[PDB]
């Protein structure tokens, strides 16, 4: 989850609207089994 | 950034001890400090007293000192001006606004204004600190100013401050916090019209005490 | 040196001031006055400036007559210490008991003059409590009464004079500048908010 | 005294009002003597 | 910030030497730089000739020899813009704005122009500096260039630059400043319209002699 | 600044050298990125075909083998707001835009789309980076984030990624540059509604060969 924690504060002469990518991976400890054909395809 | 010592002594040990699960940095909500905002004050040892490990381990026993490492961020723009006063306050007595000398007439602060708990409460005279206090001379506490042309962080280490090592986190608050807007906010026409604040306590070196069942 | 808080504290002010009646159908006789530094103002804006404090107390009394003159006349003045029950009359049995200790002197003798040490199941006295149970911490009582057989058809009027010993104090806070409403509450007024700077004419000046 | 050197110059979109907090405290060399009591209560 | 030494010389003595009292932070009031403004111009010598300790010593005094430490800022906000060209000039003689070759027809600047005072004085034309003279190479001086997007400071250490190693303080100005806003001061509505710019000069070794009662 | 080294391996030789007037800035004209962009892209080793010495050498010979220094400035105020993705793709072929199976009447992308030239071209779908690969994971390649407020540049140092250690400069590209805005542009009414982006290529190591006069 992401929270509002206190505001958005912003100065005069300047939009009051931003955006915040999200990005993701795996880590070293990432480990994987059992082969099978995906399903994305037809 | 620099850190305000509190009264030069770092919280130390002397029961229980977490030490995985407490010392964690526990994130209030943030406050929208506007033009027309007055101030806000937290009574600490009950914020926390209904927030996950800390408030089961701080309902269910009856024992309880701890220190506590505070965080105040107010992140604003770099066109906006105004300046914050961050104190903390020993054993902040909040008064009654009133003009009567009668026992049972004159008028006496409820439980949601002494205990604000997790959403604080703002001032209403914040000249006097709503105890009959200026706020002139408030700086012989530990304090740091939030000036928004310098910085916008600032950090408390409080020990802990009592007459007996060992006190009931429920119905005694320890000390509290004081933001004050001491210069408005100030922005032209097209910014944003609100500013946040955002705080983030750590509780130092928890003890715990009898805890009942 | 005359700076430090030994000094600022340790002098023998007036504390306390007790009336005594010593009548007819009122045959009250005695006279209780329950003991806490917080009688006048000076003391309480000086006491309260800090947030803990710890002394021993030396205790003058000064009893006179109502016009002035003095007679030699018994009188016992005894210390109730917290937690033992308070004498009800001239004669009950709690001005018998030897736990509470009293003092015999007469009216043509000198100041009766007692001390009392730290009295308080905490580490030090505080007078800002925020929580639940104003505090526990109390020192005492000073009951006093005529000694005699036949009542005595006086009206005596006691003076006790405090001064503090040993002080040592923790926390400092601001100095009150709004006006007291009450003895254990530090209630302001909302309306009427005395600036803690007297105005001028104008900002620049030298008024 | 405080006074005006040159200007308070201010960008566009800026407000041109600002305050000035005034502080003071003693110094080492502070010495105070002759205790007496104080007038501000009654 | 970076110090332009004048000529690579520093200011050394060679008569009183007051060394406590003169040596102070002499700072001027702040000229208001508008858009249509033109520029300013200060004969050091009697700038200070009516300011206190330095003023009563040189003018109760017949010589007079001293260098000096300028500094010259100009605090704007970070959505102005232009550029500034402070420079000093030994022997700045003004010259007289006509079209006459009579001697006694012929324009002549006067003792307000020549000798501003303590408050300065602006040019007539910038583009020739009031001298006959064109500024695009000016850059000749000892010079530096106040830029609004880069630094708000400048500082030039002057030594005594004199035919005769004595002169009188009254009758002769020395070297003069000249400040002139190169790029024209531009802004978007809303801002401060006005741009204050603040002088403080230090007299660096001063001597005097012959001082008549 | 911070150089993201292309697949870790720097460019290097293996045929006549330049070595002297091929290893300068080649700089582009540039790009006016706005609200409503959708992004850009740049077959390289076709860019610098019509550029002076460069491309005198690139069109004359039959054999070409070289890396690549990239610099992609992108000088915005400090009240614009955005996000730019700049990636070098090995082997970008372009899609075409259709729903047709059959062979001679299925679209295919003209000259000018697949070889853009020294000018560069925009994109269609920027969501499938014009090849139907989705642009979300295109953080497989070298890759930079050109973030308004961090940052205003990146460089990229690619190496010679071919099958080949020799291959035709003019009918086979490289490998392509691709700018993508994720994050539109934003700004408040007054400021500059158009924000350039630059780009200087520097030829690292080039080796020619097979001259046909």
């Amino acid at each position: 989850t992401l929270w509002y924690q206190t505001n958005y504060v912003v100065p005069p002469e300047t939009p009051g609207e931003a955006y915040i990518i999200a990005m993701g991976a795996a880590q070293d400890n990432f480990t994987l089994k059992i082969c099978k054909d995906t399903d994305e395809v037809t | 950034a620099n850190i305000v010592l509190a009264y030069g002594e770092w919280p130390e040990y002397c029961p229980t001890r977490p030490d995985v699960s407490v010392n964690r940095f526990y994130t209030l909500d943030s406050k929208m400090w506007q033009e027309n905002s007055t101030g806000w004050y937290w009574k600490f040892p009950d914020v926390l007293n209904k927030t996950g490990v800390f408030g089961q381990n701080a309902q269910f026993h009856y024992l309880y000192r701890s220190g506590f490492c505070l965080h105040v961020q107010c992140n604003a723009s770099k066109f906006h001006q105004g300046a914050l006063l961050v104190a903390v306050i020993p054993e902040f007595v909040i008064a009654g606004r009133g003009s009567n000398t009668k026992p049972n007439e004159a008028p006496h602060p409820g439980f949601t204004t002494t205990f604000p708990g997790t959403t604080g409460a703002t001032f209403h005279d914040p000249y006097v600190l709503d105890s009959g206090v200026p706020l002139s001379q408030a700086l012989i506490y530990p304090h740091q100013w939030i000036n928004l042309r310098t910085n916008n962080c600032a950090t408390v280490i409080v020990p802990y401050i009592n007459a007996v090592p060992f006190d009931s986190a429920i119905n005694h608050s320890n000390f509290g916090l004081i933001v004050i807007p001491v210069s408005p906010l100030k922005y032209s026409s097209g910014a944003t019209t609100a500013i946040p604040i955002t705080i983030t306590i750590a509780p130092l070196n928890s003890e715990f005490g009898g805890l009942r069942q | 040196l005359e700076t430090t808080i030994n000094h600022f504290f340790s002098r023998s002010g007036l504390v306390g001031v007790v009336n005594l009646t010593d009548g007819g159908t009122d045959t009250t006789g005695y006279a209780t006055w329950d003991i806490d530094i917080m009688g006048f103002v000076q003391l309480r804006r000086k006491c309260e400036m800090f947030t803990y404090m710890r002394f021993n107390a030396e205790f003058t009394f000064v009893t006179t007559t109502k016009n002035g003159e003095a007679r030699p006349y018994m009188l016992q003045y005894m210390y109730v210490p917290p937690g033992a029950p308070k004498p009800t009359g001239r004669d009950a049995f709690q001005w018998q008991t030897a736990t509470n200790p009293s003092v015999f002197v007469k009216l043509t003798d000198p100041p009766a003059q007692v001390s009392v040490p730290f009295m308080s199941p905490a580490s030090a006295y505080q007078w800002f409590y925020d929580g639940y149970p104003c505090p526990n911490n109390m020192m005492g009582t000073f009951a006093v009464r005529v000694v005699s057989r036949e009542a005595s058809q006086l009206k005596l009027q006691t003076r006790v004079y405090m001064k503090l010993k040993h002080v040592r104090a923790w926390v400092p806070r601001p100095i009150r500048s709004q006006p007291y409403l009450l003895k254990n509450f530090p209630n302001y007024d909302s309306s009427k908010i005395t600036n803690s700077a007297r105005d001028r004419s104008s900002i620049k000046q030298a008024n």
